[PDB]
């Protein structure tokens, strides 16, 4: 046997064989359903549509996402997305493989117990786990000990571990991610004009945002030059070949990470969480967190992203405390990676639910097993 | 040291105010402790403030204490002006006496016959600063000047009720007349004397402090011709109370004329108008004590009849008044039920709006209806809207008020009718009888309204005593810049200026959500901080605080916005003025506007244009002053004289006139008194220029005198000091 | 000091202009914010047709004038249009020259940033205005309803918008503009009156439909019953009689095209219906202002002036939130006026005159200015 | 005069006279400022509000707490809460009367020093003194013997007395309080999707901990009873309407404080801290003390909380003891009522701290009058 291993990203999906040094299946983890009728006798369409034949079909098919704040809205759509993976992508049964899946910290119960359920009562997998995505990711990056902030598209959490051991009185769950950076953003447009209303248009918002925007080292300074100099000015050309020139949202859009009152939020920002998380620790460990902040998950892939993190975080450390910040260059792909790598480590064999398991104590085995 | 063993001074008492001490030894520079002998003998001491060596203060010599004006004495304080009328009223029985251009008048409650025809001409002819201090002496100035000078003059009268200025005006009236001789064809004085019963009925009202008060400013106009010959009068109206219709406080009452109807409600004529009972009646139960002790409001009715009766107005007429009157509070009664969404709604067959419609001769349908709803008109369109009880509420008593107010101006034409002539006058004499200065410890939107027209008033004063100063040193060539100018304009412009005290309470009355306390929140904001003269007490958020002249006032935040409120809906004046009576037509012959002003807006109208009337007469001053509150003959009682001296605003003249130079004498008197202190060698040719030499040899700094072409003026306690000096050379 | 220099008071509409002094109860002028232009010859030399025509005196003109609209989606197309209504509304209606008195003008949420400044600059620049202000419709609105909290759905010609407000603070992030306005219902109601064979193509015919829509049409209470009673009682054809003279029935129409409202749908949006806009601003404010605003939903503009609206809405939004709150609409009379009435209120404030960008301000610190003015 | 007498509650501010039976006043110790933009041009506006006028505006305001751990962190709020209580909630001059205030032992010499200046000099006292809030809860119980357990809101503190005489050395204060319970209250709801983020959100999640929540007399037991049962659910009504479940939480919350590794804490239960500070003291004197067990503070009003301290002493005191816990029905008001009979006594005019022995001896006379 040799194990699957998938992401349950909240907009995109990695999936792969355990030891695969990449995820050889990734596609956005969207359904696709259409808003109009038939025009022609015969020519049977889809009911629903999955990932890349959905992006093919915008302003025909309405877009929905599975999942939503890190939690699974419709279990239906993840049977869906499930089935996609096993035979539509990987061509493999999920009899024959065992199944590593990944949630994040502070995750409801039934949201578990409900993952695990499907995976044995639908694809009847042979052994199946649950994994936390900052262990994986931070068991990438190559330290025992170190604070991982995982931003991706529906979670930002800041998790710190020493010798192995996590601290859950000092782990921070965010729901400020990706997603409402892309929304904020068509906001920031609409000032110019550029109104944006559709899903299929927001993902053309979020194509322009992974593209053009950058953290700012100083906002006042930025937005100073762009005031004044105005060179940030950039062009993009949309579907239809009409270009619209973006400037300043550049910036400013990414800077809702460190000042969330843009969005109306009264929480604080992902390097006063950072901050505040080493600030729970044990004082003996704090120096060994500060020399190993790990930036993980696809939000944190801006540039100029670790150089502010450094300054903020030495604004509210003390002086002599030495600021290292590490980010490893795929942040995106660094859970799934730690995943494959539990995956092939042999010892791990012991923590699989299997399925004689999974029928003894209903449901909840998973949460034993983890706890 | 002027604290010497025969200098008398003043020590305060929680009951005489004011007892005088005489010194038991000479005062010397760093003594905590002075020795004093009262009249009750030498047992008392006297500790210095340890903190800034505050002296009490001295007593002015016995040459200077015996004079008719304030102004002859040297020291000018509470204690001496106090005694010195004090005295006079209770031994010579004096009951005028002068403080510069100021008349005061204390009254004395018995019939004094000094205004006898012998008194009138003996004074007649004569110069009224060589005459003694009278009405006559105030009266016969402002003749002469109006026909010296071709120009209009005006007597401003005022001070508390009770306190002679009706009584002031009658005398001030009957000279006018006799100095011209007599009108028997117009009998202009007995018309006068017929009005103020019907006049007072209509527009005074019982206070806490008094039986009965007037609510507003009173100005009669005689006028005269090219021979200066009485020819005829007019009546004016100013600041009349408009929440007195309708709000009562606690042991007070409506005008008197809405008991004279109710006491009056037994005789076969009212009976007919359905006039029941003053508890029954809302405009008037809410006060406590709809009846006066030891008054009979059916004789008070009975007398104003007679009076109506003496200037001509119908009998007709008169029950007409009535049946407008008895219709008013009918109208009050009509209470609306509260509905769903915002509304309310009137009972079937309502008994005080069927008796309402009955009386004033208009629709029930109608006038239901125009209360259960309201109009709104737009450039395509007209639209009825739905009217909370609240909103209900505030347009009847709006209404209630405005009918009012045109009712008292059609009685005021009749008494106008009488009282005019069809000669022209060539020139005319103005008495205002208007109010003193109004405190008590919760003050309300009224009392505000009184001292904001207090204020006014003390500008034309304050501006008028320094106009004559100036024009007398310009006259004795004696530079202007030596006199201060102390003005209250800072407290008028605090009031009616943009975001002042009535904006704010203005914008506060048209938002929709405006409330009392957000308006004290608005004031602590706007004033607290920018303006000294407004402060606030820390223990509470209700009350704030202004300075006004005669003291600082604190006024209850609370009513001053359901009182400012005075707008009625033009189609609620309409299905009145409709109406089958022939008076209602006539009451309500731009309106559009003056139905959307607000009381404290029309109050700043008002105020203005009496104040530009008063601007182009020349002005006289008189205060009256109520010795007493038990009404005993000549019984002085010190706590309500000085109260009433704050309240006439005199004791601020009395510290200008002391704080530039108050006591002046000509070369030829300073030389006859002072002349003991002269040596023949230091005696001239000339006495001016000899007592120029020895005042500075008596007196080394030289701003304590001045020194002028006929008269040198002094400083305040100047001349007391060379009294002494006098003294002392002769023991 | 019962003179003021009256500041003037106007709300630039899509389809409809209002206008008047601040304390005027109601806008003494109001007329279609149409400019209409001839497309035909002078059969004479002394004909000398005016270039441009306004308001009324371009309606009187329909068919032998095309007819224009300076606004659309609630944003301005031509500025030489906008400075003719202007000039119009100064001196060929009101009679009074901008130099006088200050000018307060209104706008929509989420208005382009470009719009704004050059409307300011435009009063400076071209009517020379000592004064002037730019304030958002849904403050005004609330003004008028007269309370301190509540949520407005304020629908115009040309856009629509849900604006939550509690103790005077507004939630940035939960107001929603939406583009379906009367204008959209207008053009779906063409459609749907062309299967009677009733085809209309000229803008001149538009506003015959348009008028027919504002007669006729009313919102359900439950459509699918509606469609029954239409289809088997057939009792809802009403025979409008053309100006022309051609009695014209209208039955199911008169509640299918303000059911697009509720129904994006007909028109091909993928947008939400107003019932659920205004649901959604409610659920993203804080948790204990929702029972007030839900106590306080507001109604606004020429769009919401249908019979039946308010209580479908009261179901509507009743079906979505928890049935313990006490759902409220608020819909009096003529809410074609409100964001005016709201406009001469704030205009006649004595703390507001402060608030007025001056001409020496402008001219110091550039069009920007009005941003700052504002936030 | 009259004396004033106040509880500077890091939660709760009780004030009243001397001579009161209750506290004539009572108010939550929070500063609220706007979060908000005001949008009203020209409305009445306040800079920040005091206690109840703050918990009317939630949403709109962000809440502060001027104390934390039984300290003070902001001066210029204590200085607004206390200009709140003297004229606007009792409008009284502090000029007139003297002003007892309260303190935990272990408390800073600055923090005692500070409040000392603050009195004298900007509110213009008198005279003035600061009391342990320990004795005051002891003269409400009336003996003159025995060990308090106080536990509050921001600090929970250990104290045994004899014949009047405290034990210095024998005292234990712990910083496990209310407010801790408050927050592991936010994560145990999370576990079924019922998540909290803002302060305006932790005041109804405090209501439901005070309103909700019971200490177990056997966890074990109660946890099979919940899991087996069920019938401990209750549901309870947000303030929009929406309801939600709560139950098996409602015994997990106050359970922290006889287990603090729930929130990660290496600090012994509170049974076991009363337990090592009665084994501190004399052995002739600790019959008494166990026979003297009175419970102080808001936080000891939890349904069952008593019984279970017994079963829990009695397992570690000697069975020849007769261990009694007494818990006075009026709790949150112990340590005023008993401020309120000390400041009554004609022997406590010694212990006023004038403004002349302040003036002349400088703020460390605080120090030197209460030791
Ligand atoms: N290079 C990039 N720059 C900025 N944002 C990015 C970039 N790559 C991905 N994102 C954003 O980050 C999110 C993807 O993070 P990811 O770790 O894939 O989340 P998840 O696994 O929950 O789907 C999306 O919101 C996406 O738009
Ligand atoms: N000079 C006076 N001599 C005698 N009585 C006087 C004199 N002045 C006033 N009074 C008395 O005062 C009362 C009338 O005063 P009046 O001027 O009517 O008061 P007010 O105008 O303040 O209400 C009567 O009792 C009257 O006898
Ligand atoms: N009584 C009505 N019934 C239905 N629609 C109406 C009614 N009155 C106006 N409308 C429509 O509403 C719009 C007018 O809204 P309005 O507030 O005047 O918009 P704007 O101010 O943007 O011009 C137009 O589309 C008009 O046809
Ligand atoms: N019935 C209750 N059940 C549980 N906790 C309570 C109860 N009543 C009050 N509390 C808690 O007690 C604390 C307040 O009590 P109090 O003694 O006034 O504290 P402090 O004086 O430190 O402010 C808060 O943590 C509050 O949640
Ligand atoms: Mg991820
Ligand atoms: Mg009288
Ligand atoms: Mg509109
Ligand atoms: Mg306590």
């Amino acid at each position: 046997t040799t194990a699957l291993v998938c992401d349950n990203g909240s907009g995109l999906v990695k999936a792969g064989f355990a030891g695969d040094d990449a995820p050889r299946a990734v596609f956005p983890s969207i359904v696709g359903r259409p808003r109009h009728q038939g025009v022609m006798v015969g020519m049977g369409q889809k009911d629903s549509y999955v990932g890349d034949e959905a992006q093919s079909k915008r302003g025909i098919l309405t877009l929905k996402y599975p999942i939503e704040h890190g939690i699974i809205t419709n279990w239906d759509d993840m049977e869906k997305i499930w089935h996609h993976t096993f035979y539509n992508e990987l061509r493999v049964a999920p009899e024959e493989h065992p199944t590593l899946l990944t949630e994040a910290p502070l995750n409801p119960k039934a949201n578990r117990e409900k993952m695990t359920q499907i995976m044995f009562e639908t694809f009847n997998v042979p052994a199946m786990y649950v994994a936390i995505q900052a262990v994986l990711s931070l068991y990438a990056s190559g330290r025992t000990t170190g604070i991982v902030l995982d931003s991706g598209d529906g979670v930002t959490h800041n998790v710190p571990i020493y010798e192995g051991y996590a601290l859950p009185h000092a782990i921070m769950r965010l729901d400020l991610a990706g997603r409402d950076l892309t929304d904020y953003l068509m906001k920031i447009l609409t000032e110019r004009g550029y109104s944006f209303v559709t899903t299929a248009e927001r993902e053309i918002v979020r194509d322009i945002k992974e593209k053009l925007c950058y953290v700012a080292l100083d906002f006042e300074n930025e937005m100073a030059t762009a005031a004044s100099s105005s060179s940030l000015e950039k062009s993009y050309e949309l579907p239809d070949g009409q270009v619209i020139t973006i400037g300043n949202e550049r910036f400013r859009c990414p800077e809702t990470l460190f000042q969330p009152s843009f969005i109306g939020m009264e929480s604080a920002g992902i390097h006063e969480t950072t901050y505040n998380s080493i600030m729970k620790c044990d004082i003996d460990i704090r120096k060994d967190l500060y020399a190993n902040n790990v930036m993980s998950g696809g939000t944190t892939m801006y540039p100029g992203i670790a150089d502010r993190m450094q300054k903020e975080i030495t604004a509210l450390a003390p002086s002599t405390m030495k600021i290292k910040i590490i980010a490893p260059p795929e942040r995106k792909y660094s859970v799934w990676i730690g995943g494959s790598i539990l995956a092939s480590l042999s010892t791990f064999q012991q923590m699989w639910i299997t399925k004689q398991e999974y029928d003894e104590a209903g449901p909840s085995i998973v949460h034993r097993k983890c706890f | 040291e002027l604290y010497t063993k025969f200098a008398r001074v003043w020590i305060p008492d929680p009951e005489e105010v004011w007892k005088s001490a005489e010194l038991l030894k000479d005062y010397k520079p760093g003594d905590k402790v002075l020795l004093l002998h009262l009249e009750e003998g030498k047992d008392l001491e006297y500790r210095l403030d340890p903190k800034t060596g505050e002296l009490p203060h001295l007593r002015n010599p016995d040459i200077l204490v015996g004079e008719n004006d304030l102004t002859a004495l040297s020291y000018l304080h509470e204690p001496a002006v106090l005694h010195n009328l004090r005295v006079r009223f209770i031994d010579s029985k004096l009951i005028y006496t002068y403080c510069g251009i100021v008349l005061v008048a204390i009254n004395p409650y018995e019939q004094l016959p000094i205004y006898g025809e012998d008194i009138i001409n003996a004074y007649s002819g004569q110069n009224m600063g060589d005459m003694d201090p009278h009405i006559f002496a105030v009266a016969e100035e402002a003749y002469k000047q109006m026909a010296r000078d071709e120009r209009n003059q005006s007597i401003i009268v005022s001070g508390e009720s009770g306190a002679g200025k009706t009584v002031s005006a009658k005398y001030a009236m009957r000279y006018f007349a006799t100095v011209s001789g007599s009108a028997s064809e117009a009998n202009v004085e007995e018309k006068v004397l017929a009005s103020n019963p019907i006049m007072e009925s209509i527009g005074n009202a019982k206070t806490t402090r008094n039986d009965n008060a007037s609510r507003f400013g009173k100005y009669i106009e005689i006028g005269f011709d090219k021979r200066y010959r009485i020819i005829g009068a007019n009546m004016r109206t100013y600041l009349l109370e408009k929440s007195r219709v309708v709000f009562q406080a606690e042991e007070e009452r409506n005008y008197h004329i809405f008991y004279q109807l109710c006491a009056s409600a037994k005789l076969p004529e009212f009976k007919m108008l359905r006039l029941g009972n003053a508890d029954s009646f809302h405009y008037t139960k809410q006060g406590g004590s709809p009846m006066i002790e030891g008054v009979d409001d059916a004789k008070e009715m009975a007398h104003t009849r007679q009076a109506c009766t003496l200037l001509g107005i119908s009998e007709s007429y008169q029950m007409g008044i009535f049946r407008i009157l008895a219709g008013i509070l009918h109208l009050g009664n009509v209470g609306f039920a509260s509905r769903d969404s915002d509304s309310c709604t009137i009972p079937p067959k309502h008994e005080p709006l069927t008796i309402f419609c009955d009386l004033m001769g208009v629709d029930y349908e109608e006038m239901c209806h125009w209360l259960c709803h309201r109009k709104l008109a737009t450039a395509t369109e007209t639209y009825i809207k739905p009217i909370s009880k609240l909103q209900a509420t505030n347009a009847r008593d709006a209404l209630a008020k405005h009918i009012y107010a045109k009712l008292f101006n059609w009685i005021v034409d009749h008494v106008n009718q009488a009282l005019h002539s069809a000669v022209k006058q060539h020139s005319f004499i103005g008495v205002l009888d208007i109010y003193g200065f109004e405190t008590f410890e919760i003050n309300s939107f009224e009392q505000f309204c009184i001292n904001y027209a207090n204020e006014k008033l003390q500008q034309q004063f304050n501006m008028h005593v320094f106009k004559l100063e100036q024009e007398e040193y310009m006259k004795e060539q004696i530079p202007w810049t030596l006199i201060d100018f102390y003005d209250n304009q800072p407290c008028i412009n605090l009031i009616e200026s943009k975001l002042g005290i009535l904006d704010l309470l203005d914008e506060e009355c048209k938002m929709p959500k405006g409330t009392d306390d957000t308006w004290a929140q608005k004031l602590y904001n706007t004033h607290l901080n920018k303006c000294a003269l407004f402060e606030k007490p820390r223990m509470s958020n209700k009350a704030f605080i202004i300075k006004h002249f005669a003291d600082k006032v604190e006024y209850q935040c609370e009513g001053f916005l359901e009182k400012n409120k005075d707008t009625v809906f033009e189609e609620q004046i309409k299905v009145l003025k409709s109406s089958k009576f022939k008076m209602l037509p006539e009451l309500f012959q731009q309106t559009a506007k003056e139905h959307k002003k607000t009381v404290g807006h029309q109050f700043r109208n008002s105020l203005h244009l009496l104040m530009e009337t008063l601007n182009a007469t020349t002005p006289h001053y008189v205060r009256c002053i109520k010795p007493n509150d038990f009404k005993f003959p000549f019984t002085f009682d010190e706590k309500r004289a000085v109260q009433q001296l704050r309240a006439c605003g005199v004791l601020e003249t009395i510290r200008i006139s002391a704080a530039g130079f108050p006591s002046r004498w000509t070369y030829q008197e300073f030389f006859s008194r002072y002349r003991v202190l002269m040596k023949q060698k230091d005696v001239l040719g000339d006495r001016k220029q000899t007592c120029k030499n020895v005042l500075e040899k008596l007196i080394l700094d030289k701003d304590k005198y001045q020194f002028g072409k006929t008269k040198i003026f002094f400083r305040a306690g100047q001349v007391a000091y060379l009294e002494k000096l006098r003294a002392d050379k002769l023991r």
